[PDB]
């Protein structure tokens, strides 16, 4: 899982 | 006004938090997929942990400054970003039933498994058991028993999960002022508030439904050439005037037919342009890979790679192996990629890099648009450089090909059919699985006929018949991974429209002489400085501007894909003139 800079900002 | 200058303040703070709990996340998370320990994941999970209640933080925060109240448009995007209410508009009970619902579907799809009726104890997995059969079987049963097993077991798990799904997903919709789950959805390429840029939700449908329209001959000429070709493949089993049987196209659902190429490859004597043995003869290794595509981005004028990317980068293998970009903030830019020397792995480094420059060049924009124009823009940059760098041209010139060596006509036909089985197989599935999508969310298909109209739209638009009859206990829709895991899905179609366009325009800087397919921008500063007008851009301006940007035009076009395979196009018309080009709906295997 990794952050995003965008919704939903934490994905897997 | 006070409210805004207080909005700005706010979104700078904002800016400066989240750079520094978004970099400590993205470490975290690069270490774990980098070096798999426990010591890892829980550093990971305490980042991420961190980073999304920060957010959360933030939006209730963000709620403080109205939209109606700000006239700046780029504080007004960021506020947007922040202020989205999403599934929390929903009471507590039916924001845990969606939950469940959508935990139970991905559990359900990603744990999917079949098994020999005469022997239940032999079970298969869609990757790798039922993927194999549908991408190498020659047995029309065998195929026909995974496509159906897998409808059968997991679709129909998901079928009820999916309506209470559609319910709670619309209500979630309305609940923000949206018209419903598909509304929703086409707001991610929505523009306002900017004369001659704006594009409204309902504008996607009307322009994806008018470019299909113009790529609906190319398509109904493959169709029929594949449609010949597959009729040898199955004998006895394809109508000639007929649809294609959905469990022959070489994946579960026909998404692409790429696995197609061997059944229906022109002219089979001739291979076609591998470099893998000449890179081996070369003793390239992953660096080699890597400073060549750094080179090639540099030749359009680019920046070459950051210091901190060189140390950093995992670009052999010691780790989670799939080809990623990491863009970390605070200058921290890294490529993970188990690296072979193969022409893939040659061609996916220069897509990687593309990935990391697009990164790289909008770097200097505010937190919130460091990020793509919108949500097909950032694999188009990618594809354009696979193209550039596979081309005989750009292997010509990195000693990779002979310079003597000369691609004849079969070689070329060959190449775009294989091109076109892929992206141009898929175009016809993505609209026809977006648009059924988008007219249940809609209301225009009742519940009783989900499956009913899925199938009359898969043989209308898609000329795919389905093997056997499914009633309304079956979810064919959901057994795909994209919808029981609840993805839009229309980001492939203009993903591809774009890359094609994209190319063509930096290609026309380049003043390429030839068919576009045999294009390369290397060496072509103008080429580059057009595509950086764009990159540079993050999301701070309507992707309608930052395409026109680069191509001259401010709206998804297909012409340019048409363009790039006339060639194949004039093929196939030649060679389906004594075949029937288009299908009849009526016919089915069953029937
Ligand atoms: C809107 O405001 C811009 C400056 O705002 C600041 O800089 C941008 C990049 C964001 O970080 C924002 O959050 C900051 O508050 C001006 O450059 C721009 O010209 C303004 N809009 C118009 C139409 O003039
Ligand atoms: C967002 O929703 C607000 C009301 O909902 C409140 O906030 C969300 C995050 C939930 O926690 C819910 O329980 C709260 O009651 C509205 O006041 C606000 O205007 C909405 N804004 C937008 C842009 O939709
Ligand atoms: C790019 O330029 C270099 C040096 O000018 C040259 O060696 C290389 O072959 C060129 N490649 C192309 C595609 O023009
Ligand atoms: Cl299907
Ligand atoms: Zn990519």
């Amino acid at each position: 899982a990794r952050p995003l800079r965008h919704r939903p900002w934490y994905v897997s | 006004s006070t409210i805004e200058e207080q909005a700005k303040t706010f979104l700078d703070k904002f800016n400066h938090e989240a750079e520094d709990l978004f970099y400590q996340s993205s470490l975290a998370s690069w270490n774990y997929n980098t070096n798999i320990t426990e010591e890892n994941v829980q550093n990971m999970n305490n980042a991420g942990d961190k980073w999304s209640a920060f957010l959360k933080e933030q939006s209730t925060l963000a709620q403080m400054y109205p939209l109606q109240e700000i006239q700046n448009l780029t504080v007004k995007l960021q506020l947007q970003a922040l202020q989205q209410n999403g599934s929390s508009v929903l009471s507590e009970d039916k924001s845990k039933r969606l939950n469940t619902i959508l935990n139970t579907m991905s559990t359900i799809y990603s744990t999917g498994k079949v098994c020999n009726p005469d022997n239940p104890q032999e079970c298969l997995l869609l990757e790798p058991g039922l993927n194999e059969i549908m991408a190498n079987s020659l047995d029309y049963n065998e195929r026909l028993w995974a496509w159906e097993s897998w409808r059968s077991e997991v679709g129909k798990q998901l079928r009820p999960l999916y309506e209470e799904y559609v319910v709670l997903k619309n209500e979630m919709a309305r609940a923000n002022h949206y018209e419903d789950y598909g509304d929703y959805w086409r707001g991610d390429y929505e523009v306002n508030g900017v004369d001659g840029y704006d594009y409204s939700r309902g504008q996607l449908i009307e322009d994806v439904e008018h470019t299909f329209e113009e790529i609906k001959p190319l398509y109904e000429h493959l169709h029929a050439y594949v449609r010949a070709k597959l009729m040898n493949a199955y004998p006895s089993y394809i109508s000639p005037i007929g649809c294609l049987p959905a469990h022959l196209l070489g994946d579960m659902w026909g998404r692409f037919w790429t696995n197609l190429y061997s059944l229906t490859v022109p002219f089979g004597q001739k291979p076609n342009i591998d470099v893998t043995d000449a890179m081996v003869d070369q003793a390239w290794d992953a660096q080699r890979i890597f400073k060549e595509a750094e080179k090639f981005f540099v030749s359009v004028g680019l920046p070459n790679m950051t210091q901190g990317f060189w140390e950093n980068s995992m670009l052999t293998d010691p780790a989670v192996c799939h080809p990623t970009a990491w863009d970390l903030g605070k200058g921290d830019f890294r490529i993970l990629m188990c690296t072979k020397v193969t022409m893939d792995d040659f061609l996916t480094a220069h897509h990687e890099m593309g990935h990391i420059q697009y990164d790289m060049a909008y770097a200097a924009q505010p937190f919130l648009l460091r990020n793509g124009a919108n949500e097909g823009f950032h694999e188009a940059v990618g594809e354009i450089m696979s193209l550039s760098a596979a081309t005989p041209k750009h292997l010509k010139s990195i000693g990779l090909l002979s310079p003597d060596f000369q691609e004849d006509n079969e070689t070329e036909i060959n190449f775009l059919l294989k091109q076109a089985l892929t992206i141009v197989g898929t175009l016809p599935f993505t609209y026809m699985l977006e648009k059924w999508r988008w007219m249940v969310f809609k209301g225009e298909i009742p519940k009783d006929q989900w499956m009913k109209k899925w199938w009359e739209m898969k043989r209308e638009i898609v000329g795919v018949v389905e093997p056997v009859p499914h009633d309304e206990t079956y979810c064919d829709p959901a057994s795909l991974f994209h919808v029981s895991n609840d993805y839009s899905f229309i980001r492939y179609y203009t993903r591809t429209l774009y890359q094609f366009q994209f190319q063509e325009a930096l290609c026309q800087a380049a003043k390429h002489e030839g068919p576009l397919h045999k294009c390369d921008i290397s060496n072509s500063t103008e080429a580059g400085q057009k595509l950086f007008n764009m990159l540079r851009l993050g999301k701070s301006e309507p992707w309608t501007l930052a395409l026109e940007n680069v191509v001259g035009a401010k709206n998804m076009n297909v012409r340019p894909l048409l363009n790039y395979f006339e060639p194949l196009f004039t093929w196939l018309k030649d060679q389906n003139k004594n075949s029937f080009v288009g299908w009849s709906t009526d016919w089915s295997p069953y029937a």
